[PDB]
């Protein structure tokens, strides 16, 4: 039993910066990668980035400058931080575990709504 | 970056029908392709990875195929629990990307 549960601030005003937490349970963050994925309302999934078990990160090219992913191995949490929120950052945000070319366990997602 | 294009974007189908949905890559992804199903209000669930391998507990009526830039997921005799959205995702180098999705909706 692998668990990933995301929590975030809900409704935020634009231009603020945010952090979303993915708290994981049942597996070690040094042995698997965690990916961040978001889905705008009624749209498809957009890959945001990932942090590897060794701490290396990779990002979506388009968003790389506004995004930062980090983790705290001891607390079993992975963070997604975004600065200068725009209204089109409204989406459900998911973290998902990766092992051997698949995202096998996903959290339920947290809804971020950027509204004035 | 490699872009994934899925067709059809939407498909109406009846229970018992066989459907095939495709995922085309803008560059060779060397079979590193996974398929996910997402039901309304739920997170995506892994179905198929490295083109043909079914994840644990996926029914045998699902099968994936493909190579190079062309991949397909065939669902034989659709059951009610299969309607929903299907996404392909590649794992060739980085960035990874998802196709835009195919919404499979029950026929009327």
């Amino acid at each position: 039993q692998v668990q990933l549960q995301e929590s975030g601030p809900g409704l935020v005003a634009p231009s603020q910066s945010l952090s979303i937490t993915c708290t994981v349970s049942g597996f070690s963050l040094t042995g698997y990668g965690v990916n961040w994925v978001r889905q705008p309302p009624g749209k498809g999934l957009e890959w945001l980035g990932m942090i590897w078990g060794d701490g290396n990160t990779d990002y979506n090219s388009a968003l790389k400058s506004r995004l930062s992913i980090s983790k705290d191995n001891s607390k079993s949490q992975v963070f997604l931080k975004m600065n200068s929120l725009h209204t089109d950052d409204t989406a459900r945000y998911y973290c998902a575990r990766e092992r051997d070319y698949r995202l096998d366990y996903w959290g339920q997602g947290t809804t971020l709504t950027v509204s004035s | 970056d490699i872009v994934l294009t899925q067709s059809p974007a939407s498909l109406s189908a009846s229970v018992g029908e066989t459907v095939t949905i495709t995922c085309r890559a803008s560059g060779n992804i060397h079979n590193y392709l996974a398929w996910y199903q997402q039901k309304q209000g739920k997170s995506p669930q892994l179905l198929v990875y490295y083109t043909t391998t079914l994840a644990d507990g996926v029914p045998s009526r699902f099968s994936g195929s493909g190579s190079g830039t062309q991949y397909s997921l065939k669902i034989n005799s659709l059951q009610p629990e299969d309607f929903g959205s299907y996404y392909c995702q590649h794992f060739w180098s980085t960035p990874r990307t998802f196709g835009g999705g195919t919404k499979l909706e029950i026929k009327r």
